[PDB]
């Protein structure tokens, strides 16, 4: 649903895959598993979730790079130096 | 509410099997029961 | 949906009219009486509910037949009506066999028409031509004077240029526009 | 024949369960029994305010219920299934129905 | 007019339309406006057709050429297809009564609000767009109500409604009569179509809170 | 008042059949839904009159139908059309048919003019 | 004036009618199909309402056409119809073209006249 | 005036006058055993003064005179 | 191709706003995330009470955002543009985002 679809790339929230994957150790071990709060299953599940938030958002920012919006940096470059474009560096006051 | 067939009305992920027993089940399921598509 | 206080009087007003409020129907005739003409029509129209229910009109008896007439009768078309002929049929407002009824457009019957071509038994126009014609006995008259009789055995056309040629299989007679006169 | 899963149950175990479902746009009432010396789930089958259930059987893993049924107009065409999440060689029980208490069970529709 | 209502941080969008009736009553103490107002009124009620087709048309083409007609924004559609006329049609009076017929021989629900023209089909429903439970504000437990204020004779198309629930919640104007809403109380679970708003409302004194009623769905999830 | 009567006719009303109406003939009325002579009404169905029909054969005035004939009639002027070919013009002294078997018997009380079908021409 | 209960039930009802219940009305031929004669029709009434505002009756498509005809259709009468003939229309109470409408009286075309001698072409 | 078209009246008398009412502009209604019949818009003297001294009861309020509003040409 | 300007945004910095919107018409249901790492607004673009969006797209400045995507009957024709009020150098952040934070998101619609 969050992933890739026919209409670009999404963001997944953090609840969401808390959920799925508290879900998963359920089926693993029964509907008595306990997953909340006081459980040392839940204080590692929680802890190893909030990292994958970042890949994700990293992986979303990186699919943008190569489309005419999101470019920024050096992947800008890229993009408009197809169209042979070059950003301007330093450049010096003229008058008279 | 606990099991399949919710998800797809909620729009989230099926749970993945945990492997034991493998290439009995699925050859079973997957052709008496099929996935929800 | 049936909240609002109007949809409810559309719905009942809506259903009132299917039980009442005759005006027009198509029908098809399946009794006829000669003598004082009048016929018998089977309404074709029907409808099936959602649950399962069928709406059918009942057999109509001695609707009178309306033909082109004048002079109190004296003159009229009295073309031969059978039965299974496809005819509209109009319904009066009263009920004007009687003086007492409080009712009204309660499947009172007003009169039938000769016929009327629909799909299914829709028989070919002439283009340009007033023919008035029987199971073989034609009459056509035709715009540029011409007029003729015709059977399968005789022929008594008169046309336009003063051409006159009674035939016959045996035999004919004509008249020329220059006057002759001649017997075939 | 192609199938796609499109529901499940659950029974919270009381002896004389009894509910209305919807299934393939239709709707049937369920009554399931729970018998003692046999230890096994009792399901009976029929038409919403039906006089008699149009068919009972006996719940068992693996097994077609509807197999030999479905030639009468008022039966499910689909598959009626119990399976197990768990290990394999566990059998239905009465507090073992469910999503998540052991045993599955569900009901697929063929895709027309 | 417009109005919005909300909690203190914010204001949602509750009604537009036209002032139908305006009176002032002043009795000694206290002045007491009153109003009635119509969503779309003047629109509905005066936008005259006239419009025909013969044998072989397609219908989407129809419903297009009438809803153009009655000039409102298209709110969402769903169109017939392939779909074609059997018998040639022709089409007067007011669009909307026309429109409203035609729901009755296709299954289709037509119905304007806010503005918007809303045109669906019966039976089946559009994702879970809005969650009920304890936390999003309920007020009390959902209860079993019928739909309409009489029983239909039946077979016994069968798409159609037929049953219902009702459920209460506080004032929130983000929600139309043909949305989707997902139920997660204790007893009752599950995806309900919506049917019917109330919203109500005392300042000073009164409720804040919305009344919708539930309608079970069995079609295709268009 | 002044309800317009309806004959068969086409091509623009170059043809149609006038038949003689009187006073007294019975027909049936037919009331518009909208004041035709005006646009500007407010009513519907208040005696808007449509048009009338040339007869109708009810009971007391119920004249007798030839079972199988198209005959077209006036007074003493009887033109009739026969299936089976023969045609016939009527009057109380004169005579003109024209039978399926090649027959012309054009006739008077003065006398009579035939042929058959052998082609024989005879005057009478 | 719009005080009383009843007045509210006679303009409803006044303004009902005026969408329904079509039952008979005038027209002109403008189409017309010699192979199993049918004929277009356009009404010609119409009205103004005070806020400028027009009502029009749309064409309306093969309506069949009576002619003075028995024995199975072996005598029939058939003049010359041509484009342009003044006539008058009836309308049929149910679809006789199909059996699931559930409507009524809704412009479901019935037959039409030979001619009518109205004013102006009398 | 003269009537345009032929005219044809049927039933309770009072239906009748009261449709003539909608395409001529005129009021028509009975009250206390009398017939008034006027013209809309238009208006008879001062028969009646209010005020203070006339016994009012409270100020003036402006309500509209009907429960719809109609389309206008504006 | 003349174009005018027909219509403003703003958003509150609420990291999963979603709000419904009416263009040349039309409407459509708009939602709005902020991604942390990227320090940037996406934008899903949708029917109403559709199950998936149907455009899906981040944020940039004096960028046409639905360049490629005016193919599809359910997507405006209008332009849609990201550009500041104050200094050119500034680029699109969280809370600077309306009518007078500093930058101006703007739908124009062409003359038709």
């Amino acid at each position: 649903n969050y992933g890739l679809t026919g209409s670009g790339f999404n963001l997944p929230p953090m609840d969401d895959l808390v959920q799925e994957t508290k879900k998963t150790f359920k089926s693993a071990f029964g509907e008595d598993f306990n997953t909340e709060s006081n459980s040392v299953a839940d204080k590692l599940i929680q802890i190893f979730n909030e990292r994958e938030y970042q890949l994700w958002l990293l992986m979303g920012s990186v699919y943008y790079a190569q489309t005419m919006q999101g470019a920024e940096g050096i992947y800008l470059d890229d993009l408009l130096g197809k169209r042979g474009i070059y950003r301007l560096g330093k450049t010096r006051s003229t008058g008279t | 509410e606990d099991g399949a067939v919710d998800d797809s009305a909620k729009q989230k992920r099926q749970t993945p099997y945990i492997g034991k027993n493998a290439e009995t089940k699925e050859r079973w399921e997957n052709a008496a029961i099929g996935t929800t598509d | 949906y049936a909240d609002r206080y109007d949809a409810a009087f559309g719905i009942y007003i809506s259903r009132f009219l299917r039980n009442n409020v005759h005006t027009n129907i198509r029908g098809k005739v399946v009794g006829v009486n000669y003598s004082g003409p009048s016929v018998d029509v089977q309404p074709m129209a029907y409808t099936e509910f959602p649950s399962g229910t069928t709406d059918r009109y009942p057999v109509i008896y001695d609707v009178p037949v309306l033909l082109p007439s004048g002079a109190g009768g004296k003159a009229r078309l009295t073309m031969p009506i059978k039965p299974g002929d496809v005819v509209g049929l109009s319904f009066s407002e009263r009920n004007e066999g009687d003086n007492n009824d409080q009712n009204t457009h309660q499947l009172f019957a007003g009169w039938a028409v000769t016929q009327i071509f629909t799909d299914g038994n829709s028989k070919a126009i002439h283009p340009d031509n007033v023919v008035l014609e029987n199971d073989k006995a034609i009459i056509t008259l035709k715009p540029d004077g011409d007029t003729s009789l015709q059977n399968p055995k005789v022929t008594v056309e008169a046309l336009a240029d003063g051409n006159v040629k009674i035939s016959n299989g045996t035999g004919e007679f004509t008249m020329s526009p220059s006057g002759e006169i001649k017997g075939g | 024949r192609t199938v796609v899963r499109t529901f499940d149950f659950e029974l919270s175990g009381y002896p004389d369960e009894t509910f209305r479902v919807v299934l393939d746009s239709v709707t049937y009432e369920l009554r399931f029994m729970w018998n003692e010396r046999d230890e096994s789930w009792f399901m009976s089958l029929g038409d919403i305010g039906a006089q008699r259930p149009t068919i009972t059987s006996k719940l068992t893993c693996y097994s077609d219920i509807l197999a030999p049924y479905r030639y009468l107009d008022n039966v499910p065409d689909g598959n009626l299934y119990l399976w197990p999440l768990g290990d394999i060689r566990t059998r239905a029980g009465r507090f073992n129905i469910g999503p998540l208490k052991g045993i599955q069970m569900t009901y697929s529709s063929l895709i027309e | 007019v417009m109005l919005h209502a909300g909690y203190n941080g914010d204001e949602k969008l509750i009604f537009s339309g036209t002032v139908e009736y305006v009176e002032d009553d002043f009795p000694e103490e206290t002045r007491t406006t009153k109003f009635i107002l119509g969503d779309g009124t003047l629109n509905l009620t005066t936008a005259t057709t006239a419009r025909s087709y013969r044998k072989g048309t397609p219908v989407n083409s129809v419903l297009n050429d009438l809803i153009a007609d009655l000039k409102l924004p298209k709110g969402r559609v769903i169109d017939f297809g392939n779909q074609t006329l059997q018998t040639s049609m022709a089409f007067t009076g007011n669009a909307s009564q026309n429109l409203a017929n035609l729901a009755k021989n296709t299954g289709s629900t037509f119905s304007v609000q806010d503005g918007a023209v809303y045109w669906t089909k019966e039976g089946s429903r559009f994702n879970v767009m809005f969650e009920i439970s304890e936390e999003g504000g309920m007020v009390g437990t959902p209860t079993p109500k019928q739909p309409s204020s009489s029983k239909k004779l039946i077979k016994a198309h069968d798409i159609k409604e037929d049953v219902g629930m009702t459920v209460s919640t506080l004032l929130n104007g983000a929600i139309l009569p043909e949305s989707t809403v997902y139920l997660n109380t204790r007893y009752h679970k599950g995806f309900y179509k919506v049917a019917e708003l109330t919203h109500r409302g005392g300042y000073e004194t009164g409720d804040w809170i919305t009344e919708l009623g539930l309608v079970e769905t069995r079609g295709e999830l268009i």
